[PDB]
């Protein structure tokens, strides 16, 4: 029967470091975390055109919709046309040298083309990547998640297909083929939730604050940094750190919320009063308690 | 004493009826969530229903 | 790159490094974790609990751990000159990162104490901050095959303002050969050093720089990726410090968050470095003190973390104040298995002996 | 045809029984536009059009 809205004022992430420069080859993969801010989800999607994607117990729509604790953003140059090497159980050497993608958060993975005009990324000469990683042969695989264990050796750079580089210990070897048409990349995205104090929103979801002083001890849905739920609200004694901002119950649910007005609230889910029936077949009446 | 302690049993009994079956509330069953609220949140028709 | 301020010159101060001095029978002084108190325990994030009791998977230290002892020293000194630093052999120590660690800081402050340099000398025990180096690589120092050098980018953190800032950049350390620095062939240790007569004379003109200027004489600091600090207040409250790594960066935790009176650690700085951190190295610190004015220091201890399951007990504040390692003997267990503190008396089963191949 | 994703039920269920009634939407659409259509999607296809 009402809403109650609360919101910290936030700066704008920055993806800047994304929208400018060469995008690094895939076991070189570059990433940002974001926390503690807004950001213009419907502006970001217009400067690509995307091919597919493939989401991990959240929707793109859910994410452009709600909010989270924090979000994680790797990515690279890459050819659409070596998509299946992505996928999970690939068996080839993109997964077992370059990237493998974690799933322990939900996550989702985007490949797409930058349009010739639309932005200020520049393209890299070649697609690359790494065929073999071994110590003197013994083999050394990724981690989910992780960067190679080649790294270091593989920034001396490659010139031809299929050149390798050793230090003594490690052995890498390396393929590179020319970049045509417009550049590619792909983006492993993954959230997290309820693990700060504060939130990650785009913009699109953002809306007015609004008090709970006249909705005491009704059911109203409530978004509160982020946090949203169905709940009744009632005034109470101050337990918990004010500074964590959330109190919770054994079973992880929300019972509490120390409000910027200064008070604490008491939480509870919604309500419902028992109703039972008395019935007289005899006369055909009823009456209720 | 057996008497006594058979009097406080009842009672647990009774007491641990109740709990048993707010705490089923709490299983998620293999879903993402044990929470409707959640679930409704974070996904989109068909894997949502 | 970031700014790091100005490029160091001129030459470094001479180091002594005698260990027999430090790791010595006569200046142990065990402390172990003790779990009643919830020593060592990280906060959980975005939230807290009130008045009850609960089990927790997260990264905790072992219960009885007694961990491993550090204590810093004033440098050599005679009435109206200043000599060579007297430092222990931890600058060319390597500890493995594994999954992080957390520090007991200042605990002997108020008690009389040794000044290590002089064994018969005494004074009232002051508290120190110790100062880090840590990173994805190492090797030797070039000229004198001494190890415990960093390669690539290395992650600092190094206190400073006479315990009233910390600062914590990444950049690659590029050595200097000047006498007596990381790449001249009479290095002997990273130390760092104060001067207190002209960094610490004054409450309002503590120099803020001073640590920071030491370091930029053993290297030249080269495309830094961040650099940032933190304010302290100064006293001489006992203080934990904490840090850990995951996807989301390095994580940094301290007891000084929100009460300093109570020993819980609480987040407060996510640093972006990616790359797995495998390697940490304390850097040693060695006051140049008068001879009039002379201190002893408080030793500090490290605790390695594990991934482990804790029962934790929140008061009606929300502190954590007692807590039970599960996996420590079968009593743990059992009290992990009714989650509680108070359990009946009576023959229970419990979980087996764990059979791995 | 180039991709078809169907959900509770089969194109050759479709080619070899019957139904109550059978309904058809179409439209020109760009073949490499495809993941705009998907459930889900948070593009403009699925909000405006
Ligand atoms: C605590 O941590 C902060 C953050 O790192 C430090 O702040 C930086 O301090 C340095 C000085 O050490 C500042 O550097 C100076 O910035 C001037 C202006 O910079 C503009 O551009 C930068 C980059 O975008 C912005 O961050 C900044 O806000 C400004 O918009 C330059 O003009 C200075 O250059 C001159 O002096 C240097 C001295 O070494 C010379 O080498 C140059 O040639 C030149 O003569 C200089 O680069 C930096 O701007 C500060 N950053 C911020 C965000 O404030 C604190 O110093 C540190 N505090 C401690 C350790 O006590
Ligand atoms: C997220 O990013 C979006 C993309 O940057 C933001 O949308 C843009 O917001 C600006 C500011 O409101 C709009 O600019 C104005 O547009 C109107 C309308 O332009 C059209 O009509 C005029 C004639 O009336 C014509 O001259 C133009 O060519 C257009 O046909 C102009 O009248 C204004 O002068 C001004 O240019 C952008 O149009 C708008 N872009 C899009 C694609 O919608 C959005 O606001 C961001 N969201 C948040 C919350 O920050
Ligand atoms: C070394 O000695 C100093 C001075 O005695 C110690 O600092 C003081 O310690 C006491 C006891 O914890 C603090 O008392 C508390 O103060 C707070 C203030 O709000 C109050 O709420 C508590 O009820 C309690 O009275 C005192 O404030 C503190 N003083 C300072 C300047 O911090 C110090 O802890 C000792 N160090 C060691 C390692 O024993
Ligand atoms: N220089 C110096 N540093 C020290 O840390 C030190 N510590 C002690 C003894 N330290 C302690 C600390 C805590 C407890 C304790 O159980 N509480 C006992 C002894 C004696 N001399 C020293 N001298
Ligand atoms: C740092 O100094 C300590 C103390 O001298 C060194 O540990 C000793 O090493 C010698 C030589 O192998 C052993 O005989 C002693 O038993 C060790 N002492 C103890 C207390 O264990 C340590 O090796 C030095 N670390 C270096 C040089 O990296
Ligand atoms: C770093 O220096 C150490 C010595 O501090 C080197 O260890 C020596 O290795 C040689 C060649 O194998 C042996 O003959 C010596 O006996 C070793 N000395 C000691 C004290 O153990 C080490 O090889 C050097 N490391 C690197 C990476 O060059
Ligand atoms: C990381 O640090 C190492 C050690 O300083 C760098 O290694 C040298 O790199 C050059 C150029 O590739 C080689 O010619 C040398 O043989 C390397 N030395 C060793 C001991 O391997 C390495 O280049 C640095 N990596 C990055 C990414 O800068
Ligand atoms: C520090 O960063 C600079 C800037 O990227 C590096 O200088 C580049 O080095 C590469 C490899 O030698 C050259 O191809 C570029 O021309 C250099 N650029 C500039 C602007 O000088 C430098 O190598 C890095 N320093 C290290 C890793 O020690
Ligand atoms: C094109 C391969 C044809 C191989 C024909 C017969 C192979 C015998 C057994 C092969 C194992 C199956 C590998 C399937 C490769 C899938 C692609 C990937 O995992 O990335
Ligand atoms: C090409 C987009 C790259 C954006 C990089 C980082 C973005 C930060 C968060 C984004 C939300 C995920 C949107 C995924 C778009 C899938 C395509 C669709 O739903 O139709
Ligand atoms: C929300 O608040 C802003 C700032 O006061 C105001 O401009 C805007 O009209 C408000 N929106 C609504 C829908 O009331
Ligand atoms: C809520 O309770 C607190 C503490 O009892 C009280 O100070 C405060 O005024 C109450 N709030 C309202 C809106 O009455
Ligand atoms: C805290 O919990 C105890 C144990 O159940 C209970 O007796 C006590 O009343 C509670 N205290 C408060 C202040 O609610
Ligand atoms: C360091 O080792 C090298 C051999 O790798 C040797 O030539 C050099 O003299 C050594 N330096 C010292 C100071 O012992």
């Amino acid at each position: 029967r009402g809403e109650f809205i609360e919101q910290a004022t936030t700066q704008e992430c920055d993806f800047t470091p994304m929208l400018t420069g060469t995008p690094p080859p895939i076991y070189n993969f570059k990433r940002l975390v974001f926390t503690n801010c807004n950001y213009n989800l419907t502006k970001l999607l217009s400067l690509f055109q995307v091919s597919e994607f493939s989401c991990h117990q959240v929707s793109p729509s859910s994410l452009a919709t709600g909010c989270y604790s924090s979000l994680t953003v790797d990515y690279f140059a890459y050819s659409t046309d070596m998509s299946s090497y992505l996928q999970p159980g690939s068996a080839g050497e993109i997964v077992q040298f370059n990237y493998k993608q974690d799933f322990s958060n939900p996550t989702c993975r985007v490949l797409a083309t930058v349009p010739q005009n639309l932005t200020t990324i520049t393209k890299p000469s070649n697609y690359a990547y790494l065929t073999e990683c071994y110590k003197t042969k013994n083999y050394l695989y990724n981690a989910p998640g992780g960067y190679t264990p080649c790294l270091s050796l593989a920034s001396r750079g490659f010139s031809t297909k299929y050149q390798s580089h050793s230090d003594g210990e490690l052995t890498t070897t390396g393929y590179i083929y020319p970049v045509t048409g417009n550049l590619q990349m792909a983006f492993i995205i993954s959230v997290q939730y309820g693990t700060d104090t504060n939130s990650v929103c785009p913009m699109q979801a953002l809306r007015n604050d609004t008090s709970i002083e006249d909705k005491l001890d009704v059911c109203v849905e409530y978004s509160l940094h982020g946090i949203t739920g169905r709940g009744v609200f009632h005034n109470c004694t101050s337990v918990g750190l004010r500074n964590q901002r959330f109190v919770y119950d054994t079973f992880d649910n929300l019972v509490g919320y120390h409000s910027y007005n200064g008070n604490y609230y008491c939480v509870r889910p919604c309500v419902s009063v028992p109703v039972s029936v008395i019935y007289d077949k005899v006369s055909n009446s009823h009456a209720t308690l | 004493n057996l008497a006594f302690n058979k009097v406080q049993d009842a009672v647990n009994a009774n007491a641990m009826a109740l709990s048993k079956l707010a705490a089923e509330l709490s299983n998620t069953f293999g879903a993402i969530s044990s929470s409707i609220s959640d679930i409704l949140a974070r996904l989109d028709p068909p894997e949502q229903e | 790159s970031v700014d790091m301020g100005t490029t160091g010159s001129g030459n470094c101060i001479e180091s002594q490094v005698q260990p027999d001095f430090f790791e010595t029978a006569r200046n142990t002084w065990p402390l172990s974790i003790d779990t009643s108190k919830a020593e060592g325990v990280i906060y959980p994030n975005g939230k807290s609990y009130s008045n009850i009791t609960l089990t927790y998977t997260g990264l905790y230290p072992k219960a009885n751990d007694l961990g491993k002892q550090y204590v810093f020293s004033d440098g050599h000194s005679s009435p109206g000159t200043l000599s060579r630093l007297f430092v222990s052999n931890y600058s060319r120590q390597v500890e493995p990162f594994d999954s992080g660690f957390v520090v007991r800081i200042g605990a002997a402050a108020n008690k009389t104490g040794t000044t290590i340099i002089s064994q018969s000398t005494n004074r009232p025990i002051k508290k120190i901050y110790p100062a880090f180096m840590l990173g994805h690589s190492v090797g030797n120092y070039t000229p004198t095959n001494i190890t415990g050098r960093y390669l690539n980018h290395t992650l600092v953190i190094l206190p400073d303002g006479c315990g009233t800032l910390v600062h914590a950049f990444y950049c690659i350390l590029q050595p200097r050969t000047q006498a007596y620095c990381a790449g001249a062939s009479t290095f002997t240790s990273v130390t760092v050093w104060d001067t207190p007569a002209s960094d610490c004379a004054n409450s309002q003109s503590y120099n803020r720089l001073a640590n920071l200027n030491a370091f930029k004489l053993y290297f030249d600091l080269i495309n830094c990726t961040f650099r940032y600090n933190y304010t302290i207040t100064e006293d001489e409250n006992a203080e934990w410090f904490g840090i850990t790594q995951d996807t989301q960066g390095v994580h940094l935790y301290s007891s000084r968050k929100e009460n300093v009176f109570r020993n819980n650690m609480f987040h407060f700085a996510t640093l972006p470095v990616y790359q797995k951190i495998l390697y940490y190295t304390v850097i040693p610190r060695s006051i140049r003190s008068p001879f009039n004015d002379r201190k002893a220091w408080a030793a500090f201890y490290i605790y390695k973390l594990h991934p482990l399951t804790y029962l934790l007990n929140f008061d009606v504040e929300g502190y954590i104040t007692k807590a039970v390692d599960c996996g420590y003997d079968d009593l743990a267990q059992l009290q992990c298995s009714y989650q509680s503190f108070d359990v009946e008396t009576g023959v229970y089963s419990v979980s087996s002996f764990e059979a791995s191949p």
